[PDB]
């Protein structure tokens, strides 16, 4: 009762949820949306001062709380992995700072960077237009191969989407919102939170028995990248053989992907993988 | 104590001063300590008699064993073979079992298996050597169903009444199989109304409707004889005891009345049973052979399969008259007199199968 | 994947049936009209994916499709409250108006000239179905614009599909009062035709001991059809028990009728209900059913022919003890209750059943017979013989001679009457120990 | 940077339906209608905080028949809004029903519009985009969305436009002589000006209104409450993300696969409905889409194609509250089981679920609010029945005159033989979206 009222854990960890675990949307949507701008247009991302007034700006809106413990400070193989090495922070006072550690940190680190590279695909897609391309028979074929691949691979980050949603996040999120008020020990309360987090670390398929899983999707996430600059390039960048080479090498990683999951699955390796075998084979 | 962490009332002190006073006794009496242990023991299983029958809801337990882990759900088990049978026709493999089970929990869904919160603890098993790197050639040659059962039923359930009921529902999968195989070769014959009839065409005919006689009577006598009886009689057992000890001995009577009934315990007619079976698959087969009428090999061995089921009929009947002089099991004898429901073995010589081509 | 049947009713007596069977399903499971359910009569184990297909809100509209040529009939059970239960589009208006005339000829080109018209609507009835076993028709063969169309609608789904089963709820004629439709016996004996070729199982509704046991189990002296149709549905959904409550054998339609068809050109059966409608052991249930008067349909009329019952079925409702079936069995072989023909087998199999819990009981138990006798084919001579003297007397052809299918000849009355007279025939040998040389 | 929406009120009767709207945007908010607030939440994406600090809504009031103007006048929620927002033009008594008459009176006050549209654009920080609501059937209203529609894409080629035009039946006949008329040269605007517009029938509208409220009268107050309900139920999403969708960018782009097929099918559960139960009831997953599924729960008349060469390439199903994976995996697995889905005749087509928690200001009929955007080419038979219609009236040479009294179709009428034209093309990509060339 003392820590609750005094020290406020539950805003502690309602903070965590909405910026390291993509729940304060709106302000994040908006940081990312003016990264992957700045991203396209060959802009200064990396800048840590850019980055730390972006942050700032961002939490001071709706969390002056948070703004504060909200900063970044990154610094910089593939398009994905330039975003690799994100820097974000956290300000835990004592003595709630025996119940955050720096590997909690850096665990908090791990997925919100794994969020923003999914929500950097989302972004990618979503932000092209059909009419984008149409003011920018073969450039027609080239038009419509474009348009199969994107709409493929709209359904495979809707469906990325969805598994980081409900998978990792919605139910953990709900089972460990539950579990902390049953939990009137500090070591018990502290055995929860990290067995929560890492069941989200697990779902996140950050372990290394799957690294080649995932090592497999970011591929197709990559393709996403020139799929989106050479969906802006109009259709002098692309022909068919470019268009048709891409969805050949991903209709290979999508039916390798299919293969893995039935394996794993029948293998009986993880019963969660089976959400991401029946979304990918949902189209 | 056990199930309180993851029972004696407050007559804990009337027990502690009879222990007492027999502990004061110069010379021990073995009579008084049986009627002491026997009170106890009253107490106690009356305690458990009242914990188990109202509230651990061991008639729903019951009830749901009733209907899958001994039939009950015909849409159900009929829906589930009908997905199955392409699958189950092979040995297994690793992914069979997993297969199997969507396709159980997805039929379940579509025949309305809906407000089962035990639907996701309902799941099925196969067994097979290939599955554990004669094996099983056939899906539907080892399957058993994987029940989750909690406290404190769990502990009547002892895993030996777990492979009665997979054997029992072995039995009645494979009856229901041959039921199905029957209604199908029923139906393509049906087909046949708007065509002309054929020799080959009444010979089938008529070995069709012989073991759909066979196989109705055995399993309207399997339903009502050997399921009926049993089951009402276990309900008066439970709804009469009041101790534990009495319900254990009841359900025990009750399936092994079960068991007795189901005439897998006698070695010859097992292996009739399962000749019969084979027999039945090898019928509708071979009427699978020819979409439209029998060609002259599906004439050929419409007759071999016709002698050979003369040939197990004449044993059957036999088997049935293993003795009919001196005394036997009623049961059996219900069955023949089911089969005799105007004799017509005896009309028909004894045996099914001996009119001409 | 569960065993779908879609009902047919046709017809004015069929749609009645029809109609009546659906109030009386709603009773059995607590359904308001406009397709609402009562709540606590659905808590039970009973099965509503038969003749109740699971809407988009679990709200089981019926899978019914009102056909016939009396658009009187369609506007009158519009105006039910039912109505709104029903699905509209299945059902069907007439458009003709002046319809058949009560003619087979009539109402076959009446369905023939509307062929896509509903044949179009039983598409769309059946792709929204799984696993269709077959197809009920609940009709009137003495109506011919029930009849006509009926016969129509038989050789089009028997062309169409070669799996789903074709069931008939035949309602036959009164034939203890003759009405002012001569042509009845020239009508039915077509639909015969196509009874004998385009129906699987044929389930004979005979109006004359329906009226018969109307006057005096009712003791109401009108042969009006409202109490006739009132029994049939009480009878109908007696038959419709076993499809519609748990079990382990007859939860199938294929397997409903499979045990009681051994020959697929002996397949017309009756049946029978106890108690009767009068305004316990096994023992006493099948000694009523044996007993003539019990019968709803006119049995043979000649016991110097010893018809023999083919097949002898009983589904029990309600309160069950094995011992009362073992006993009841003895007592058949004992009092010989029952003939068994000698060239094939005819034992006696008897279903256990249960009662609606959400509807009042009236007995323990309720036993119904599935029956087929060689006593029916006296009563199709009784029909042929009425269609032969109709024919001998060489008069009111000239109303089939209105169309010009009949016009141009009768070729399809012989043909109906030569059928007709093998299928009796055929009965009369299966008397005899020798029909398996057939 | 924070998106916002702007409403432009146009035509009598989607004047009338954006100020319910509004009104019910207020109410479940729990703002008084004078601009003033009284107790994540999101209140200020479609509003705008002014200097007087009231969450103005961010709209355009504009109708060349400035009655409606009035009676939003008269009611407390002029307060609500600003004046400014609100600027009436009468020029006779407006366009007459009369596509290009209401066109050149669109014209005619090019700026003094146009003025608004621009301050009110960059008084916001980013834009989602705009929004124009009204009724296609009066000549007036279709001729100002057409002209709006065409200024703005020249205007505005980067800023997403829907509209909410309310289609009266083309099966029957509307007392606009020139309704056809009317109607091809909307289409034709709104697919190349228009980048995605929802169909709303106002016969489907009359029938539902009729059916769920189980009334006898068609009333108008009825249709716009349920549009009003089903438009607060799209913003719903706006203002909580849950797991995703900040914006309807998303939203509208799983929908579209062609920037001109771009209209879709609208349905909405629960639904204001006399014949069912309004209040909390617990369903499933599985219940929300299945009882969606009944064209009775459809908004529109037109059906569904799984007998022709049309199936759904898109099922959008917006789900908000209470989740439960299971529950959308099993809702998944039996539509698809069940055959609830059609895929596009050239491919594999997917359903869209989105996964999104209520706010607790929305009154609850339900613990789950669900949408259903229906990109299914079955609904081309309205467009087609149009089509008829023009070309009907267009053999009978009658109702030209309309547009003879105007420079621009005096010319000719070309520009209606290329308004036919263009929706011929789009029924044909209508039937052709079955096969892999979309043309």
């Amino acid at each position: 009762r003392t820590l609750k009222k005094d020290y406020r854990l539950v805003e502690y960890l309602q903070a965590m949820r909405n910026f390291f675990l993509m729940e304060g949307g709106d302000t994040m949507y908006d940081f990312y949306t003016s990264i992957f701008d700045k991203i396209r247009e060959k802009e200064t991302w990396q800048n840590v001062s850019f980055l730390n007034v972006q942050l700032q700006e961002a939490v001071g809106q709706r969390y002056p709380e948070d703004s504060s413990r909200l900063s970044i400070s990154f610094e910089n193989k593939l398009p994905v992995h330039t975003l690799d090495g994100l820097t974000l922070s956290y300000k835990v006072p004592w003595p709630v700072d025996i119940v955050i550690s720096l590997e909690c940190q850096k665990i908090y680190n791990q997925v919100f960077l794994l969020l923003l590279q999914i929500k950097w695909a989302k972004y990618s897609l979503d932000v092209l237009l059909f009419g984008e391309l149409a003011s920018s028979e073969p450039v027609r074929q080239q038009i419509h191969r474009m348009f199969l691949l994107r709409v493929k691979l709209m359904h495979f980050v809707n469906s990325l989407h969805n598994y980081i949603m409900t998978r990792i996040l919605h139910s953990t999120g709900l089972e460990f919102q539950h579990q902390v008020e049953e939990a009137k020990d500090l070591d018990q309360l502290i055995k929860i939170h990290y067995r929560y987090l890492s069941t989200i670390h697990d779902r996140c398929l950050l372990r290394e028995k799957v690294s080649f899983v995932k090592e497999a999707i970011m591929k197709v996430l990559n393709l996403a990248l020139m799929f989106a600059d050479g969906w802006q390039a109009g259709l002098g960048a692309w022909q068919m053989e470019s268009i048709e080479k891409m969805e050949s090498d991903f209709k290979n990683c999508h039916m390798f992907l299919v293969t893995i999951l039935n394996k794993a699955v029948c293998r009986g390796s993880f019963p969660h993988l089976e959400s991401l075998a029946l979304s990918l084979m949902a189209g | 104590e056990n199930q309180n962490v993851n029972i004696l009332k407050d007559q804990e002190d009337t027990f502690a001063a009879e222990l007492h006073r027999l502990k004061q006794q110069p010379l021990f009496s073995l009579v008084d300590f049986e009627q002491v242990v026997d009170r106890i023991r009253s107490t106690v299983a009356e305690h458990l008699w009242k914990l188990m029958v109202e509230e651990s809801d061991l008639l729903g337990q019951l009830k749901i064993i009733k209907d899958f882990y001994l039939l009950g759900r015909g849409e159900l088990f009929q829906a589930f073979i009908d997905t199955a049978q392409h699958m189950l026709k092979t040995p297994p493999t690793a992914v069979t079992e997993h297969d199997v089970n969507v396709a159980f929990q997805q039929s379940a869904h579509k025949v309305l298996l809906d407000d089962d919160n035990l639907l996701p603890l309902l799941h099925l098993t196969i067994e097979y050597h290939g599955k554990e790197h004669e094996a099983p050639a056939s899906g539907w040659a080892a399957l058993g169903l994987s029940y989750k059962v909690q406290w404190p039923l769990h502990i009547l359930f002892t895993p030996a009444v777990l492979e009665k009921y997979n054997v029992v529902f072995k039995y009645l999968l494979s009856v229901r199989r041959v039921q199905a195989e029957l209604q199908h070769c029923w139906a393509l014959q049906m087909q046949r109304k708007h065509l002309k009839s054929n020799q080959t065409d009444a010979v089938k005919w008529r070995l069709r409707n012989h073991m759909a006689f066979l196989v109705d009577n055995l399993q309207y006598y399997l339903q009502v004889d050997v399921l009926e009886s049993q089951f009402s009689q276990l309900l008066h057992q439970i709804n009469s005891t009041r101790d534990f000890e009495s319900i254990r001995l009841a359900h025990d009577h009750f399936l092994s009345n079960l068991l007795a009934q189901s005439f897998i315990l006698l070695k010859p007619v097992f292996h009739c049973l399962n000749e019969i079976l084979d027999l039945c698959h090898s019928f509708c087969s071979l009427v699978s052979q020819n979409l439209g009428p029998l060609d002259e090999r599906g004439a050929a061995q419409l007759s071999i399969l016709v002698k050979g089921f003369s040939r197990q009929s004449s044993l059957l009947f036999k088997i049935l008259s293993s003795v009919r002089n001196h005394q036997i099991n009623s049961d059996l004898a219900q069955l023949l007199l089911r089969l005799d429901y105007n004799k017509y073995y005896t009309q028909a010589g004894g045996t099914l199968g001996s009119f001409g081509m | 994947m569960p065993r779908e049947i879609i009902t047919l009713q046709l017809g004015q007596c069929g749609n009645q049936i029809g109609f009546e069977f659906w109030k009386q399903l709603c009773a059995e499971h607590g359904i308001s009209p406009e397709g609402i359910v009562e709540e606590f009569a659905t808590e039970g184990t009973d099965r509503k994916d038969v003749f109740f297909y699971q809407a988009d809100d679990e709200h089981y509209i019926p899978r019914a499709v009102l056909l016939d040529l009396e658009p009187r009939v369609i506007h009158s059970i519009l105006n039910s409250p039912y109505a709104k239960l029903y699905n509209p589009e299945n059902i069907y208006l007439s458009e003709h108006g002046g319809g058949a005339g009560n003619n087979w000829a009539s109402g076959f080109s009446q369905g023939e000239k509307i062929h896509e018209d509903i044949f179009d609507i039983i598409d769309r009835e059946a792709d929204g179905s799984d696993s269709l076993e077959g197809f009920v028709l609940c009709h009137s063969i003495a109506g011919g614009t029930g009849s006509g169309l009926g016969s129509y609608l038989l050789e089009r789904l028997n062309d169409r599909y070669p799996k789903k089963l074709v069931q008939t709820y035949s309602v036959f004629p009164n034939q203890d009062e003759m009405s002012d439709v001569v042509v009845q016996p020239y009508n039915s004996l077509l639909t015969l035709k196509r009874l004998t070729q385009n129906a699987d199982c044929v389930v004979v509704l005979d109006n004359t001991a329906l009226n018969r046991i109307a006057t005096d189990r009712l003791h109401i002296q009108n042969p009006s059809f409202s109490q006739i149709n009132q029994l049939v549905s009480t009878i109908m959904s007696a038959s419709t028990t076993t499809l519609r409550y748990p079990g382990y054998m007859n939860n199938d339609l294929i397997g409903l009728i499979a045990s009681l068809i051994p020959t697929p050109r002996l397949h017309f059966l009756m049946t029978g209900y106890t108690p009767l409608t009068t305004d316990t052991t096994v023992l006493d249930v099948m000694r009523r059913l044996l007993q003539p008067k019990n019968v709803m349909v006119s049995t043979g009329r000649d016991r110097q022919t010893n018809h023999c019952y083919i097949a002898i079925l009983n589904i029990i409702q309600g309160e069950v003890d094995p011992t009362q079936v073992h006993k009841s069995l003895q007592r058949i072989r004992e009092r010989k209750l029952a003939n068994f023909i000698p060239w094939g087998p005819a034992s006696i199999q008897v279903a256990l059943s249960r009662k609606s819990p959400y509807l009042p009981s009236a007995h323990r138990v309720s036993g119904l017979m599935m029956a087929n006798h060689t006593s029916i084919s006296s009563l199709f001579e009784s029909s042929c013989q009425q269609y032969d003297k109709l024919r001998k007397r060489e008069a009111f052809l000239e109303q089939f001679r209105k169309e010009d299918i009949f016009k141009e000849n009768f070729d399809e009355l012989d043909r109906s009457r030569e059928v007709v007279q093998e299928l009796i025939d055929e009965y009369h040998a299966a008397t005899r120990p020798d029909y398996i040389s057939w």
